[PDB]
């Protein structure tokens, strides 16, 4: 499978971008997408997941109420609205699926806060730079 | 039903399940403990509107389906309710497919966080098996 992602570049703080994701060569799912990014100096961390087909939604607690997260008709394919920029929120930011179809009900954010675990898809990582 | 441990344990090793791709009975015994505390009946509805259904909690927007789970894959060609049968056999063959379809016995929840790991085999010692 392969997970395509676009968006990104460079924007003055308080400006807005949008990133998107398109995970190609599924048969069913995935069953998670969400972000992480990685910021010089830092810890990996996970910003946003949603639980494909049901919708629902997670963020980290850094960017809750700025970012938002959804899916665009079952097409397999997420984005992520990122407001209120700060030059905090400049780093390298990776989409990633979880190609696992659970049993019982799973949250998506779970694995998202706790190392990416279950997260077995990468995609190529893309620049985001917020400037004064 | 509510299954005695190693009542259902037997009933499982009658249906295959031990060492079923390799995972031993005690797997499948204690994922269904946490997963449903061996009620037959058991259903939890999950905030997206599905429910997780039977021995096994199977999920209603990808496993069965219930008819009020708008999306519903139905993965396992099933209905949903077809699984709170005090046999567990409609249960296990969906289980059983869940398992074989490269899931692994990660696609349990309950199993990742109370079972994986652990001395599964104390699950089913001490039962006449």
């Amino acid at each position: 499978v392969q997970l395509q992602a676009s968006g990104g570049g460079s924007v003055q703080a308080g400006g807005s971008l949008r990133l998107s994701c398109a995970a190609s060569g599924y048969t069913i799912g995935p069953y998670c997408m969400g972000w992480f990014r990685q910021a010089p100096g830092k810890e990996r961390e996970g910003v946003a997941a949603i639980n494909m087909g049901g919708g629902i939604t997670y963020y980290a607690d850094s960017v809750k109420g700025r970012f938002t997260i959804s899916q665009d008709n079952a097409k397999n394919t997420v984005y992520l609205l990122m407001n209120s920029l700060e030059p905090e929120d400049t780093a390298i930011y990776y989409c990633a699926a979880d190609s696992t179809i659970y049993a019982s009900y799973y949250e998506c954010g779970h694995g998202l806060s706790t190392g990416g675990y279950g997260y077995d898809s990468w995609g190529q990582g893309t620049q985001v730079t917020v400037s004064s | 039903k509510v299954f005695g441990r190693c009542e259902l344990a037997a009933a499982m090793k009658r249906h295959g399940l031990d060492n079923y791709r390799g995972y031993s009975l005690g797997n499948w015994v204690c994922a269904a403990k946490f997963e449903s505390n061996f009620n037959t009946q058991a259903t939890n509805r999950n905030t997206d509107g599905s429910t997780d259904y039977g021995i096994l909690q199977i999920n209603s927007r990808w496993w069965c389906n219930d008819g009020r789970t708008p999306g519903s894959r139905n993965l396992c060609n099933i209905p949903c309710s077809a699984l709170l049968s005090s046999d567990i056999t409609a249960s296990v063959n969906c289980a059983k497919k869940i398992v074989s379809d490269g899931n692994g016995m990660n696609a349990w929840v309950a199993w990742r966080n109370r079972c994986k790991g652990t001395d599964v085999q104390a699950w089913i010692r001490g039962c006449r098996l």
